[PDB]
């Protein structure tokens, strides 16, 4: 078997910053009324590969803003995977243990030429320490790319609700707005 | 424009071919089959 | 109101004409190009068209939900395209002031004021509280709370962010080169007193034997023990001090008493607080960190500190080498517990290091900002407000900055020429006076 | 972008401005007191401290001070001016051991030398 | 539109009177004392009397030539003195701004709106580069491009020349007893 | 009006403000490191230079420094704490001659002096 998840997601330019201990929805009541929820189209032609590509606006500054993901496990297993056991903070560890080396994969290409290209970067806030941890970078133009990763054992990562957030640093270059397309949406381990 | 957005929703597929709309009985309906039906007619009149 | 017109017809007679021809002339004469605007009672300005549904100019009286800080009576004009869009401009009977607010399909765009246009000059001679100022400022003014009190009046720049959660003064005294600064950290909120005075370390160190007193008007009102005093080592500015693992069993820093029926009582909730860390987590072996009220039966009493329970404690694998919130809430009992028993009558503040389970193990233990409260939970740091130097979680203190003209006078060398000597004697530039002679011209400081 | 020592031809680098308690952190004067000692010491006002224990409490740098005659440890009872330098092991003040060194003069204008080892090597013997 | 009328006599019969009742009710009922302001469709700002011709009180839908930088539906007063003077004031549907552009002899004013007082409060918590977005701004702000790595958030006063040729920039973090100041040397450009 | 340090009451003169690195310049001690050594000299950092080349590297001033008695020239092979203090001959670093003094003391508390002079003299050997 994989894992799998998939349809939250989430944008601001702004910003929240919980404990261990905030669910999917923190993301939306927190930001102020200055983020948005990811639309129908995000919702569901990013479900598996294919080419009706989504395509988005991004509030920003001078370019950069803030794309967060996120997922809960414990639907995961509830869902998915019923024979795990899901009640004590043990859960992000012993997940973790089983599920080895996760990956993110996120298919997306900017609102620009073949040629012209912008600077990104993942984020993923450490549920060990509450940092955000900047572990892989990108750069982009027309064409498709992933800017998911390989991030490995997630026990820094699982909140003990088994909520993870990230946020993904959008960019367009000295522009005063941005839009941006989306293929894919997918949370990815092994276990057999 | 787009009908492919809510509710309108417009799930036909030109590269598949899908070639005709087999609607079901005294329904409370789905509008977003309703633009595809004309989108369906749309792609081979086009 | 709008009108609502049906035509007439030819075989009709005069006396089916005057009920239309008057229909109309009443609406011409109460409803068209009125000379004073209407006048409308308890308007809701958030659902305003209950009241004003037409497009057109009024005047409101006894009002819901108007701007901040403005009359429930002025002037309105409404602009609508139907229910579900339209605008609001405001403009109050007592002001030039004009305020707007627009609704669109869902969403509202709330009270807001435009500026009045007033040329360049700034505002002057005004006497300002710069802790309780709730706009952002440029002026020439004197301050109510200057940094120095002779330092009162000069150039001042005040910010506040948009919801409160912080403000920043920056001033310049015309009688003063500096600049000073001062920053609102923390939301406006409780901060219940420090009832500690010296939780600072200022005032001079004695023996933990001259603190068996309940004067808090005299200082010094800490009492070190064996192994305990004010440290070489600041935390974020401001003194500290250490506990050092040597020979003292218990070795504490230890305020004067409070005696029970004064600031504290038995059945009193209380809370204490204080930032915490250690040289080396290894060197702490199965000693304790710790900081607890202490209970005495007389003011006086000789006893071995008794515990009341009103304790926080550490371990070596929960200090750690960076400073770490530390607190405890407790109610003051009857009884002491433990090792004693003995009534609580008078207690103090220690800050501690148990050394009862091993001792020179060079384990040196800093604790800063130490806080004593009646509170249910732990409020933000302040000093007691007759400590000769304060310090607060919810405002900086003042902040002075200097020019190089004055560095030029504290520094041992000329720093706008070059680090060169701050004095040089050449023979044809001294009018013949000897080293002892000129030596005696040189003013106060460290000077090459 | 990585390099030790930065520079850009578009853009200065960022100039910090700092406070007079942190400037009087770094002078070898009180600053806020118009230039006098860096540390003064009255024996009234010191818990029965010595000189030794008095130099022991100063920051990191290089300061002037005074002290009291009748403060223990000053050289044959005499009040001493003078300066004072001190390190800690490879700059570490929240771990580390503490390395102090005096020059200083006595009312007489007769010079000393007083130093301190860190790891408890402690006093090397008054030199006059 | 301007009421059209002709008077009556005392030789006209009852039968000549009936049909001028009629018309001035008509007026009353389409004309004046309207709830909601005449709504004019696709209008163009840069002629606004070919689709606006009087002076009187509107709302525009999807129009030309609005504010730079605004919405093309809002709020239209027209006030005119004859085809060589007049005044449009637009206040679009989706803020509580007003914009004002006087004609004068074939000469135009251009749009510009009068300034709301934000309140003297900044705006607070975005996330900026230290070479941001095309106005001076002040912001209680956080910085992609700190003096340091952990001063990031607090006072920050940006400004920026007529021509692009520099720019001042002064900040103050929340958690520190200091102030930092820079300046941008050069144009901003392509830079290898 | 042709004064050469003017003054007015209407106005003021210019009063100039500087950042911590103009500081760290001036400074005797390292500002930005807890304000240690302004020179400091271990034998891995110092490119294989005597004591008395270490001096010369030194700008204009006064700064406090350490360094390692492995280092060639050092008393006892001890390591010292001190002070450096240096001139150019009426500040012309172009065209004038060099002068520089270092006042130490080894880890015994035993004061040492070390001293440079101009126009041809140069190196003039350790005191204690």
């Amino acid at each position: 078997f994989y894992g799998h998840i998939n349809m939250y997601g989430y944008v601001t330019s702004y910003v929240y910053n919980p404990g261990m201990t905030s669910s999917v929805n923190q993301i939306s009541a927190s930001t102020e009324g200055r983020g948005q929820e990811v639309p129908t189209d995000y919702y569901m032609y990013t479900s598996t590969k294919n080419n009706n590509t989504v395509e988005l606006s991004m509030q920003t500054t001078s370019g950069v803003s803030y794309l967060y993901n996120n997922f809960n496990f414990r639907d995961y297993m509830s869902k998915y995977r019923p024979q795990v056991d899901l009640q004590s903070d043990e859960a992000r560890r012993i997940v973790s243990d089983y599920i080895k080396e996760l990956s993110i994969d996120y298919y997306l290409s900017a609102v620009i030429p073949p040629d012209e290209s912008i600077e990104i970067k993942l984020q993923v806030y450490d549920f060990s320490i509450n940092r955000w941890l900047t572990v892989s970078i990108n750069n982009l133009s027309f064409y498709e790319k992933n800017i998911g990763s390989n991030i490995g054992y997630i026990k820094d990562y699982l909140n003990s609700e088994l909520n993870m957030f990230t946020r993904l640093e959008i960019n367009a270059g000295k522009r005063d707005s941005v839009d941006i397309k989306v293929n894919y949406l997918d949370l990815m381990f092994y276990y057999y | 424009i787009n009908f492919k957005g809510s509710p309108y929703l417009d799930r036909f597929d030109p590269s598949k071919d899908r070639t005709k709309v087999l609607f079901n009985p005294d329904r409370p309906l789905q509008q977003a089959e309703l633009n595809e039906m004309q989108s369906i007619d749309q792609y081979y009149l086009k | 109101m709008a009108f609502n017109y049906t035509p007439l017809t030819e075989t009709q007679k005069l006396k089916d004409m005057y009920p239309k021809v008057n229909d109309i002339g009443n609406f011409l004469k109460t409803e068209v190009n009125l000379s004073d605007v209407k006048q409308i009672s308890q308007p809701d300005f958030n659902n305003i068209l209950a009241s004003i549904p037409d497009s057109g100019n009024y005047y409101v009286t006894n009002s819901k939900g108007a701007p901040s800080g403005e009359a429930t009576a002025g002037f309105v004009r409404l602009d609508k395209r139907n229910v579900n869009y339209y605008k609001i401009y405001y403009s109050p009977y007592s002001s030039n002031k004009m305020y707007i607010k627009t609704y669109a399909n869902g969403t509202v765009y709330d009270w807001i004021s435009f500026k009045l246009d007033e040329g360049s000059l700034y505002n002057e001679g005004n006497t300002l509280n710069v802790k309780e100022l709730t706009e952002s400022t440029t002026q020439y003014a004197t301050l109510v709370n200057p940094p120095k009190e002779n330092l009162n009046t000069g150039w001042v720049n005040y910010k506040e962010s948009k919801n409160g959660v912080s403000s920043l003064v920056e001033f310049n005294p015309v009688n003063s080169t500096s600049t000073f600064k001062m920053i609102r950290k923390l939301p406006v909120q409780e901060q219940k007193p420090n009832l500690l005075k010296d939780s600072l370390f200022v005032y001079p160190e004695t023996s933990y034997s001259n603190i068996k007193t309940d004067n808090w008007d005299t200082p010094p009102f800490w009492g070190y023990s064996s192994n305990s005093g004010r440290s070489g080592v600041r935390f974020r500015g401001e003194n500290t001090v250490q506990i050092d693992d040597g020979s003292d069993t218990y070795p504490s820093v230890v305020s004067n008493r409070f005696k029970m029926g004064k600031e504290l009582s038995v059945g009193d909730t209380v809370t204490v607080s204080v930032y915490a860390k250690i040289n080396d987590p290894a060197l702490l072996k199965d000693n304790l960190v710790y900081f607890e009220l202490a209970g005495y039966d007389t003011v006086d009493d000789t006893s071995k500190n008794p515990y009341t329970g009103g304790r926080r404690e550490i371990t070596a694998s929960e200090i750690t080498t960076e400073w770490k919130k530390y607190s405890f809430t407790f109610t003051i009992p009857e009884n002491t517990i433990g090792a004693s028993g003995v009534k609580v009558n008078y207690v103090s503040l220690l800050l501690r290091m148990n050394c009862s389970s091993s001792k020179g193990n060079g384990a040196v233990v800093y604790y800063a900002l130490p806080k004593l409260e009646k509170s249910s939970k732990v409020t933000p740091f302040i000093t007691h407000e007759n400590d000769v130097r304060k310090y607060d979680e919810i405002w900086s203190n003042w902040q002075e900055v200097i020019s190089k003209d004055e560095l030029k006078g504290h520094s041992p060398v000329d720093i706008e020429y070059n680090d060169y000597f701050k004095y040089q004697w050449w023979k044809s530039e001294v009018n013949e006076k000897s080293l002892k002679d000129l030596a005696m011209t040189v003013p106060q400081g460290y000077h090459t | 972008e990585n390099d030790v020592r930065k520079y850009d031809e578009i853009w200065s680098n960022w100039q910090e401005v700092i406070s007079k308690d942190e400037l009087k952190g770094h002078s070898p004067v009180d600053i806020e007191y118009n230039d006098y000692f860096k540390y003064q010491w009255w024996k009234s006002e010191v818990n029965e401290k010595s000189l030794k224990d008095l130099a022991m409490t100063v920051p990191q740098g290089y300061h002037t001070f005074y002290c009291q005659g009748s403060i223990a440890g000053t050289p044959k009872g005499r009040s001493i001016r003078g300066t004072i330098q001190v390190d800690y092991d490879k700059c570490d003040p929240y771990r580390a051991n503490k390395f102090v060194k005096l020059l200083f003069t006595d009312t007489e204008g007769i010079p000393y030398t007083l130093y301190y080892g860190g790891y408890n090597q402690g006093w090397k013997p008054l030199k006059q």
